């Protein structure tokens, strides 16, 4: 593989993003 | 033949470049030296007797 980097109270927000290959999460 | 892969690193290619006590070790294809100031998108291995 190419890479393993394995490592209502409660609200999650996620922004998903992948700009020039670049995999960007907030 | 066996390949090996390598990736997700900084690549010290100094600890191999500066072996000097090894047989035949000829680095065909970049400079040795700028090759640790240079980069790679990767770094495979072959080996065959």
């Amino acid at each position: 593989c190419t890479f393993e980097y394995v490592s209502f109270k409660n609200l999650r927000e996620f922004v998903f993003k992948n700009i020039d290959g670049y995999f960007k999460i907030y | 033949w066996n390949r090996k892969r390598i990736s997700n690193c900084v690549a010290d290619y100094s600890v191999l470049y500066n072996s000097a006590s090894f047989s035949t070790f000829k680095c065909y294809g970049v400079s040795p030296t700028k090759l640790n100031d240079l980069c790679f998108t990767n770094v495979y291995a072959d080996s065959f007797v």
